[PDB]
């Protein structure tokens, strides 16, 4: 089995540096040209860079040239990507990919990929969320707002309410803080008898908040 | 350095035969004798050819039999 394992993604302030790595097994690494390809959240794939079998020749997309440096150490079966003078727009899942054979001809396709490592380029500092109730089949929920970075987790009644729950994927705001919504559909009958608490967890800010939702 | 007589005999003549392989770029381990595909810089300022796209001069230095006033003189090429 050809395998490529990436490492080293995280958050980074604009202008600062970061270095991704990729470990290869199951082929002769030193006999393949290697690429990085990226994909901003919810957007399509963009090829970034290629390096020769030797490590001695690199080419770059216009979008990244002068701020990324692809490199390799064949003795460690390791591919690297060095991000410098970083921009908010450089935010994305970065994949290492084996060239399909056509390096020499300028004909790049990618026959093996890795998991991708997320690089998030933001100036905003770690922050726990404010949780507001979305009060009322009817429908109840929580608004988890102004937190950084990803992710939060959201349970209801500490794991007891599961059915009918929809935790929506986050959104980035003007502010550069994320805002999320979790809701549950519930029989209207039960809105007096039964309590609805959302458990909101933000490990990056070392936060757990329980919030009661009622009419 | 002044040049005098040519030694005669049958021990006065030597022949050198060889191949010089071309050095075109060898952009991968199957493309000996070829260069990397040409990429054109958008401007003069940004012109930055990688090694595997730059053919280079071939050169070979061949040792001849030792002579110690006597030097080997090259006379004919094929």
């Amino acid at each position: 089995e050809v395998q490529l394992v990436e490492s080293g993604g995280g958050v980074v302030q604009p202008g600062r540096s970061l270095r991704l790595s990729c470990a290869a097994s199951g082929f002769t690494f030193s006999s393949s040209a290697m690429h990085w390809v990226r994909q901003a959240p919810g957007k399509g794939l963009e090829w970034v860079a290629v390096i020769s079998y030797d490590g001695n020749n690199q080419l770059y997309a216009d979008s990244v040239k002068g701020r990324l440096t692809i490199s390799r150490d064949n003795s460690k079966n390791a591919l690297y990507l060095q991000l410098n003078s970083l921009r908010t727009e450089d935010t994305a899942v970065y994949f290492c990919a084996r060239d399909g054979g056509g390096y020499s001809f300028g004909t790049y396709f990618f026959d093996f990929w890795g998991q991708g490592t997320l690089v998030t380029v933001s100036s905003a500092s770690t922050k726990g969320p404010s949780v507001f109730p979305l009060a009322p089949t009817a429908a109840l929920g929580c608004l988890v707002k102004d937190y950084f970075p990803e992710p939060v987790t959201v349970s209801w009644n500490s794991g007891a309410l599961t059915s009918g729950v929809h935790t929506f994927p986050a959104v980035l705001q003007s502010s550069g803080l994320y805002s999320l919504s979790s809701v549950v559909t519930v029989p209207s009958s039960s809105l007096g008898t039964q309590t609805y608490i959302c458990n909101v967890n933000h490990k990056p800010s070392n936060t757990k908040v329980d919030k009661k939702v009622e009419p | 350095v002044e040049v005098l007589e040519v030694k005669t005999g049958v021990d006065s003549i030597t022949e050198v035969e060889c191949f010089l392989t071309p050095e075109m770029g060898d952009p991968d381990e199957h493309l000996r004798g070829f260069s990397k595909s040409i990429s054109i810089s958008d401007t003069f300022e940004s012109d930055s050819p990688n090694r595997d796209m730059l053919p280079c001069y071939s050169v070979a230095r061949i040792p001849l039999p030792n002579l110690n006033i006597l030097m080997w003189e090259a006379v004919t090429l094929k």
